[PDB]
C-alpha cells in the first residue's frame, strides 16, 4: 500500500529517466542477467549477450510498462491486467525473480539518479516495485 | 564464494575506495528506512523516528562502520567465510533471532549504496562480483541457523 | 490481487467461521507462540500461558478483525488504516511473522472446517491473509 | 535440526497414522494450486489448469507419493536430514533450480493437509513438533545453496 508520500516520490524520481527508459530498462536487464543467472532460463529464445538488440528492445518495454504503472498508480490491477494474465498465467514466473528485477531497477536507478535517490525515496520506490510485482504475479481475473 | 581473478580486481579496486566513514552507516541507515521492522532491533540506538534522524544517528553511522568492517574482513577470507563469521552468526542467530532474509535485505542495501556512490564505475559485472559476496556473507552469518 | 472467485470463497468460508471466531483466533494464536516461539517476544506482557483469558481476548480482536477485513475486501487498505498504524508504524512487526500467523490460522481453519477447506478455498484464504498482511506492514499514511 | 525426544516421539506416534498413498499427492497438488508458479516446474506432468484437473492428475498424485515417501525417510532419520537428502538437495538445487522459499511453502502445505486430515488430533503441540520437521526438511534440501 503506497501513502500519497511514495507516490509523489515515485512521480518525480521516476519522471527523471525520462527519455533514458530504454537504457535504464536495458540496463535493469543486464544487471539481473548477469548477478542471477538463473533468471536466464525465462528467456531461453533471447539472445541475452551483453549489448543484445533483443535485450535492448525489452528494457524498452519493460521501462514504459512502469511508466504506465506509475501513471496508473491507483488503478494497478486494471491498468496492469494484460502483463498480469502475461506473468502470472502464461509465464508462470517465480516471485522471487520479481525481487530480483526490483533490486537491479533500484540499483539501477541509485547509480545513475544519486541526487533522487534519497533513502525516503529509495523506500517509496522499494513499495512501488514490490506492489508491481505483486500485481504482475497474481491471478486475479 | 567463487569469483574469478578479474572480478577479484575489480571488486578489491572498487573497495579500496569505498569511505569507510560513511558507506556502512549509509547501507544500515536505508536498511532501517527501507524496512523500518528492522529498527526494532536498534531500540537502544536512539531516535529513530525520521529517515534523516535515522540517517544523521552517530550510533547508526558508528554501528554501520562496524558492519563494513564485517564486510571488509569477509572479502579477505573469501574462501572461509563461515569460520570468519561464526561469532556473529552465533549473535545474530542464536541471541538477536534476526530473519535470515533479513541478512540479504542488508547485503543489497549495501549493493545500491555502492552503486549510489560510485554511479557509473558500479558496472553490471561488478555488481554480479558483489551479489556473490554479499551472498557468501549472508548465508555465513546464517550458518548457525542451518 | 484478489479475483472475484477468491472473494467468493473467503466470504464464504469465513462466514462458516461465525460463533466460532474468537475461539479460531485464540487456537491460531496459540499454535503460533508455541511453534515459533520468537513470535512471543512481541507480547512480552501478556499472559501467554495455555489457556490464558488475556490470549482468548485477543483471538476475538484477530478474528473480528478480519471479519470486517472480510466485509470491506474491496476497501481494506481504508477499513483497517488503524490496524497498520499499530503493527507498521508503532510495532513495527517484521512481515515474517504475518505468514506464520497467517499459516497458523490456515491451520486453525483445516483442522475445524475440513469440509470447507478445499484446494481452492485454501488458495483463496492464503491471498486473502497475505493481502490482509501487506496492508498492516505497511505504513500508508 | 532440534527436536527434544517428547517431541520425536510425537511426530513418530501421528506418522504411523498418514495414509502414504493419499497424502504427498494432496500436498503436491494443494502446493502447485495455492501457489500457482509452482506448476511450471512440471511441465510434462500434463492437465493443471484447474483446481480439479490438478487434483485429480494421476502424474500429481504418484509424483506426491515419491515427495511423501522422501519426507518419511526422513522422519525416520531425524538426527541426519542433511544426509537423508543429500542427494535430493543437488537435484533441486543445482539441477532444478527451485527457490529454497518453495521447500517452506510446500512444507507447510503439508502441515495444512496434516491438519485438515486429523482435525482436533493435530493439536498445536503436535503442530509445533511438525513445524521443526518441515524446517528441517526445506534446510535439508536447501543444503547445496549454503
Ligand atoms: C517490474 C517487473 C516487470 C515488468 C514491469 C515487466 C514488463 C514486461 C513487459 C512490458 C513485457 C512485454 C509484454 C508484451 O507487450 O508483449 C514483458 C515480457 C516478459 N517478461 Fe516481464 N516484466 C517484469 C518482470 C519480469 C520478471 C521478474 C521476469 C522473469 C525473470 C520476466 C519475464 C518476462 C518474459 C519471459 C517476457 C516475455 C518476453 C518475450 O518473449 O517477448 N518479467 N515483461
Ligand atoms: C548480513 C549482514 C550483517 C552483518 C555483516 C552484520 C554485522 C554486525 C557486526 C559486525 C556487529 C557488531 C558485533 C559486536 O560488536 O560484537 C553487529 C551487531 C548487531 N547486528 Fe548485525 N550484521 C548484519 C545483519 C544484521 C541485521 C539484518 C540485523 C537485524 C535487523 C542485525 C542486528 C544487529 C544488532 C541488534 C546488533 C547488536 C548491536 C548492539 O546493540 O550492540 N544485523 N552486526
Ligand atoms: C491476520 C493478521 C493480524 C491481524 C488481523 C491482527 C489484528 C490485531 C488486532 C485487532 C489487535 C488489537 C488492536 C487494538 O487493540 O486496537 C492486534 C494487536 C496486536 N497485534 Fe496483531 N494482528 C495480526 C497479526 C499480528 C502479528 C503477526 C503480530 C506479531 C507476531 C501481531 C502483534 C500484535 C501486537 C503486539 C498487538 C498489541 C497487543 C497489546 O495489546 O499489547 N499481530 N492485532
Ligand atoms: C520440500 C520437500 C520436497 C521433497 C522432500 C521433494 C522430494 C522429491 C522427490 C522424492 C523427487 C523424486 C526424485 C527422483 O527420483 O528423481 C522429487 C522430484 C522433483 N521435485 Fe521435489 N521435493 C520437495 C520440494 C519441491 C519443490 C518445492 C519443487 C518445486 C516447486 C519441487 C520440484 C521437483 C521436480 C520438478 C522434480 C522432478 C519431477 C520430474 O520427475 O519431472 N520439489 N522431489
Ligand atoms: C501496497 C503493497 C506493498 C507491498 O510491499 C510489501 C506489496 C504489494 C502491495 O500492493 C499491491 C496491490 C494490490 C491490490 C491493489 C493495488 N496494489
Ligand atoms: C492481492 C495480494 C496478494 C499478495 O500475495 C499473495 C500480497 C498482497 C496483495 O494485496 C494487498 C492489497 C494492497 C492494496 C489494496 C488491496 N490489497
Amino acid at each position: 500500500v503506497l501513502s500519497p508520500a511514495d507516490k509523489t516520490n515515485v512521480k518525480a524520481a521516476w519522471g527523471k529517466v525520462g527519455a533514458h527508459a530504454g537504457e535504464y530498462g536495458a540496463e535493469a536487464l543486464e544487471r539481473m542477467f548477469l548477478s542471477f543467472p538463473t533468471t536466464k532460463t525465462y528467456f531461453p529464445h533471447f539472445d541475452l549477450s551483453h549489448g543484445s538488440a533483443q535485450v535492448k528492445g525489452h528494457g524498452k518495454k519493460v521501462a514504459d510498462a512502469l511508466t504506465n504503472a506509475v501513471a496508473h498508480v491507483d488503478d494497478m490491477p486494471n491498468a496492469l491486467s494484460a502483463l498480469s494474465d502475461l506473468h502470472a498465467h502464461k509465464l508462470r514466473v517465480d516471485p522471487v525473480n520479481f525481487k530480483l528485477l526490483s533490486h537491479c531497477l533500484l540499483v539501477t536507478l541509485a547509480a545513475h539518479l544519486p541526487a533522487e535517490f534519497t533513502p525516503a525515496v529509495h523506500a517509496s520506490l522499494d513499495k512501488f516495485l514490490a506492489s508491481v510485482s505483486t500485481v504482475l504475479t497474481s491471478k486475479y481475473r | 564464494v567463487h569469483l574469478t581473478p578479474e572480478e577479484k580486481s575489480a571488486v578489491t579496486a572498487l573497495w579500496g575506495k569505498v569511505n569507510v566513514d560513511e558507506v556502512g552507516g549509509e547501507a544500515l541507515g536505508r536498511l532501517l528506512v527501507v524496512y523500518p521492522w528492522t529498527q526494532r532491533f536498534f531500540e537502544s540506538f536512539g531516535d529513530l523516528s525520521t529517515p534523516d534522524a535515522v540517517m544523521g544517528n552517530p550510533k547508526v553511522k558508528a554501528h554501520g562502520k562496524k558492519v563494513l568492517g564485517a564486510f571488509s574482513d569477509g572479502l579477505a577470507h573469501l574462501d572461509n567465510l563461515k569460520g570468519t563469521f561464526a561469532t556473529l552468526s552465533e549473535l545474530h542467530c542464536d541471541k538477536l533471532h534476526v530473519d535470515p532474509e533479513n541478512f540479504r535485505l542488508l547485503g543489497n542495501v549495501l549493493v545500491c549504496v555502492l552503486a549510489h556512490h560510485f554511479g557509473k564505475e558500479f558496472t553490471p559485472p561488478v555488481q554480479a562480483a558483489y551479489q556473490k559476496v554479499v551472498a557468501g556473507v549472508a548465508n555465513a552469518l546464517a550458518h548457525k541457523y542451518h
